[PDB]
C-alpha cells in the first residue's frame, strides 16, 4: 500500500506563506541539552553547567541558517527541565521542591568558574528561578550584536592583518547560559536535564548563499571532505520505450 | 550550446506528459510535444514545463514510484563543422522555477545525517 | 409523444417527459475557465466525445438478482472516450445514463436503477484480496447473486447487502429511479463529476457504480417472452483532461 | 533575427525574412462555407491536424543526385494526419514546406527545391509497369541517380531528365526556391491544394512531388564534414475531409 508520489490536479490558489523567512526560520528547535546534578559526581557532571550560545551545533538548524550571509533575529529561549534520581541503594526521602536557576550572561558579563561563585548574584546577569512541576520557564533575548547583523560567514581573520584565527569574529557573541540548582542539597543525589529550545523571531535575511553539499566536520569551521555534486546513475539516456 | 561559432546542427527536445512515457525513437519523439533547437540560429533554448507537483508522505524514500514526465534530446541531423574545429562539444543545462510556484508542509531535509 | 436526440451519431429516441433525475441538483459542467498561469492547464476531448454509447443488453429473467457497472471503466474500449483514457493521465467527466426495459403489458416487476458514488465493495472471502476482473470487466455487466458468495478471489455478491455491507432498501439517498413495468419502462439519471479532487486517474478510480436491482421479481405467463432485455445507453458529457503540451 | 513558430507542438525556429514563396500567389484556404443541402458536406480534422511534421534528414554528399517525396503519401504514418487518411475517403489540404540545409561557411553548392504538381513519372524499363514502392515509401526519401536506370520494376531516375522526360533546368515555372550555401540555407514553399476536383482520395493520388536537386555539387575540404544534413519540415494547413455522418 506504499508508496507513490502523484501529480494530483490542484485548483489555482498559489500559497507562498510557508516559504517566508519567518515561517522558514521561526521554528522551535532544540539547540542544547544541559546536564547537571544536585551533588557532584565528576568533573563532567557537576553542580552546574554552561553553554555559550551558538547556532552552529545543530546541523538541521545550521544549514537553514547558512543559506543567507547576514541574519538578524530575536531569540525566544524556553527550557524543559526534568529531574531523576541516581541509581542509589535506597530512594526513600521527603524532598522539598527543587528550584533551578538559569542565568543568562551577556557579552561583557562575568561568568561563574565554580559553584558558590559571586557571578550567580550579579544584578546585570538576568536569572530565572523555576520550581519543578510548573509551566516551563521562558526567556527572551533581543538582537545582541554590536554590528548591524549576525554573519554566518566571515571571510577574514581576527588578529594582526593576516594573523589570528580564520573565520572567527566577535560580532556573533550572543552570551552564555548557566544552569544550577538553587537548593543546597538533597538526601540522595538527583540528576537534571535541561533541554534548550530556540525560536528565532522577527527574522531578516540578506545575500542568499548556496546550500551546503558536504557534511559538517567542525562546529567552528567550514571545513569539508570533497563529495560528488549529486548521486550517480548508469546512463545519461533513457530506455523502455 | 557551448561549441564553436561555426558549428551547425538541429536537436529535437521532446517532452513527455506525466502519464506516459519515454519515447523510443526520434520519430516517436517528433510525434509528441517537441521543440526543434537549431544550433546555427540560437545558442540557447528555453522551454517552460507545466504539471510539476509531487507529494511524498515519507521522510526518506526507497524508492517511492513516481509519475513525473521526461525530457529527452535527440540528434535531428548531426553537428556539422568546418575544418580545424573539433568534433566534440558540450551542452549546458539550467533549471529554475517560475513566479507561480507553491510549496507547503515544511519538513526537515533528508540531506543531513548527523 | 416521442423525441429524437442526436449527439453526433447516432440518434436515440425517448418520450416527451421521461422523468429525468439530475444527480444532486447539479448539472455537469466545466471548471469555470479559471485556468490561468499555465501550470495545471486542462484540455477538452475535441470537443467532443459526447455521443451515445450503448452497451450490450442484459436478460432480466425471473431469477435475476441484479447487475452493476463501474464507471468510467465500463467505457474503456468505447471509441474516442476509450482512447482519451489512455492518452491522458488525469480526467473528469459527467454522464447521462438511459436505462430502458423492453417489456410488454403482460410482464410485471419493478427495478431500482441506482448511481452509487464510490461504491467500495467488500470481499467474499474476508481476509483475502480480490481480482480486479471480478469487480469490472471492459464493458461487461457484472451481476449480483441471490445466495452469498464463497469465491476466494471475488466480491460479496449477495444482493440484499448490495456488496457494500448495507441494507439494499436504503439505496435511495443516491440518485435513483424506479422502473415499475405497470407504470414506466425508462430511467434517465444525469450524474455530475463527484470526487474529492477536481481530476483523477480514470483507469485507477471508479467514480460511481450504476446498479440495476429488481425489487419485485419478473413474473409472467409461460407463453410470453422469458428474458425481457434491458438496454443501458451512456453519453459522457463535459469531459475534460490534462494538458499535454508545453509552457 | 530569429523567430519561433509553434503549431500545437513543437516549436521550430526560423529567420525573420526567410524568403517565403507562396505557390501561385494563392494562400491555402477552405471551401468558402457554401456547404448547403447536406448532400456533400465536409469535415475539418478537429481543428486541427496543423502541426509541424519533421521527416528523417538526408545526407547531401558530393555525389548526391537529388531526392523526391510524393505528397500526401509522405505523411502516411504521421500522427492524426496519417489516421485521417484512412478514416476518410476524400480529402483536401495545403502545405507549408521548410527545407533547411545545415552547412558551414566552408561548404559550397546550390540546391533547387521544387514543388511539381502531378509529377507523373516514366518507367525505367519502358513497356513495363513499376511498383508503387519504387515511387514513394511511407516517409522515406526516394533519391535520383546520375546514371540512367535499367530497373525492370522502377522509375527512370536519371536526374538530368528529372523522371518526367523534360529538361531539369526548366523546373522553375513550378513553385521553387534556390538554396545557395554562399547566400542562403533555407527555403519556405507554401503550396495550396491544386487539383481538377475539390477533393480526392489521398491514398490513390499524389497531388504534388517535392524535389530537392543539387545544381552545383557539394564541394569542401576533406577535413570538413562530408555529409551536410538536409531537414524537411512539413505542416499541413487547412485540411478538410468528407462528412461521415447522416442527414
Amino acid at each position: 500500500p506504499s508508496d507513490t508520489m502523484q501529480t494530483r490536479h490542484v485548483i489555482n490558489y498559489h500559497t507562498r506563506s510557508e516559504s517566508s523567512i519567518e515561517n522558514f526560520m521561526g521554528r522551535a528547535a532544540c539547540v542544547y541539552i544541559a546536564q547537571y546534578a544536585t551533588e557532584k559526581v565528576n568533573d563532567e557532571l557537576d553542580r552546574y553547567t554552561n553553554w555559550e550560545i551558538t547556532t552552529r551545533q545543530v546541523a538541521q538548524l545550521r544549514r537553514k541558517l547558512e543559506m543567507f550571509t547576514y541574519m538578524r533575529f530575536d531569540l525566544e529561549i524556553t527550557f524543559v527541565i526534568t529531574s531523576s534520581q541516581r541509581t542509589s541503594t535506597t530512594y526513600a526521602s521527603d524532598s522539598p521542591p527543587l528550584t533551578h536557576q538559569v542565568m543568562y550572561v551577556p557579552p561583557g558579563g562575568p561568568i561563574p568558574k565554580s559553584y558558590e561563585d559571586f557571578a550567580w548574584q550579579t544584578s546585570t546577569n538576568p536569572s530565572v528561578f523555576w520550581t519543578e512541576g510548573n509551566a516551563p520557564p521562558r526567556m527572551s533575548i533581543p538582537f545582541m550584536s554590536v554590528g548591524n547583523a549576525y554573519c554566518n560567514f566571515y571571510d577574514g581573520w581576527s588578529h594582526f592583518s593576516q594573523s589570528g584565527v580564520y573565520g572567527y569574529t566577535t560580532l556573533n557573541n550572543m552570551g552564555h547560559l548557566y544552569f544550577r540548582h538553587v537548593n543546597k542539597s538533597t538526601a540522595y543525589p538527583v540528576n537534571s536535564v535541561a533541554r534548550v529550545y530556540f525560536k528565532p523571531k522577527h527574522v531578516k535575511a540578506w545575500v542568499p548563499r548556496a546550500p551546503r553539499l558536504c557534511p559538517y566536520l567542525k562546529a567552528r569551521n567550514v571545513n569539508f571532505n570533497v563529495q560528488g555534486v549529486t548521486e550517480s546513475r548508469n546512463k545519461i539516456t533513457l530506455d523502455r520505450s | 550550446y557551448c561549441g564553436a561559432a561555426m558549428a551547425t546542427g538541429k536537436f529535437l527536445i521532446a517532452y513527455s506528459p506525466p502519464g506516459a512515457g519515454v519515447p523510443g525513437s526520434r520519430r516517436d519523439a517528433m510525434l509528441g510535444t517537441h521543440v526543434i533547437w537549431d544550433v546555427g540560429l540560437q545558442s540557447s533554448c528555453v522551454l517552460c514545463v507545466p504539471w510539476i507537483s509531487q507529494t511524498n508522505y515519507r521522510y526518506v524514500t526507497s524508492d517511492a514510484y513516481t509519475d513525473a514526465g521526461y525530457i529527452t534530446c535527440w540528434y535531428q541531423t548531426s553537428i556539422v563543422t568546418p575544418p580545424d574545429i573539433p568534433t566534440t562539444s558540450t551542452i549546458l543545462c539550467f533549471v529554475s522555477a517560475c513566479n507561480d510556484f507553491s510549496v507547503r508542509l515544511l519538513r526537515d531535509t533528508p540531506f543531513i545525517t548527523q | 409523444r416521442v423525441r429524437s436526440i442526436t449527439l453526433g451519431n447516432s440518434t436515440i429516441t425517448t418520450q416527451e417527459c421521461a422523468n429525468v433525475v439530475v444527480g444532486y441538483g447539479v448539472w455537469p459542467t466545466y471548471l469555470s475557465d479559471h485556468e490561468a498561469t499555465a501550470v495545471d492547464q486542462p484540455t477538452q476531448p475535441d470537443v467532443a466525445t459526447c455521443r451515445f454509447y450503448t452497451l450490450e443488453s442484459v436478460k432480466w429473467e425471473s431469477s435475476s438478482a441484479g447487475w452493476w457497472w463501474k464507471f468510467p471503466e465500463a467505457l474503456s474500449d468505447m471509441g474516442l472516450f476509450g482512447q482519451n483514457m489512455q492518452y491522458h493521465y488525469l480526467g473528469r467527466t459527467g454522464y447521462t445514463i438511459h436505462v430502458q426495459c423492453n417489456a410488454s403489458k403482460f410482464h410485471q416487476g419493478c427495478l431500482l436503477v441506482v448511481c452509487v458514488p464510490e461504491a467500495e465493495m467488500g470481499a467474499a472471502t474476508t481476509d483475502h484480496a480480490f481480482n480486479h476482473t471480478k469487480l469490472s470487466n471492459i464493458g461487461q455487466a457484472m451481476e449480483f447473486s441471490a445466495k452469498k458468495s464463497t469465491d476466494q478471489t471475488g466480491p460479496q455478491t449477495a444482493v440484499h447487502n448490495a456488496g457494500m455491507g448495507v441494507a439494499v432498501g436504503n439505496l435511495t439517498i443516491f440518485p435513483h429511479q424506479w422502473i415499475n413495468l405497470r407504470t414506466n419502462n425508462s430511467a434517465t439519471i444525469v450524474m455530475p463529476y463527484i470526487n474529492s479532487v477536481p481530476m483523477d486517474n480514470m483507469y485507477r478510480h471508479y467514480n460511481f457504480t450504476l446498479m440495476v436491482i429488481p425489487f419485485a421479481k419478473l413474473e409472467h405467463s409461460p407463453q410470453a417472452s422469458t428474458y425481457v432485455p434491458i438496454t443501458v445507453t451512456v453519453a459522457p458529457m463535459c469531459a475534460e483532461y490534462n494538458g499535454l503540451r508545453l509552457a
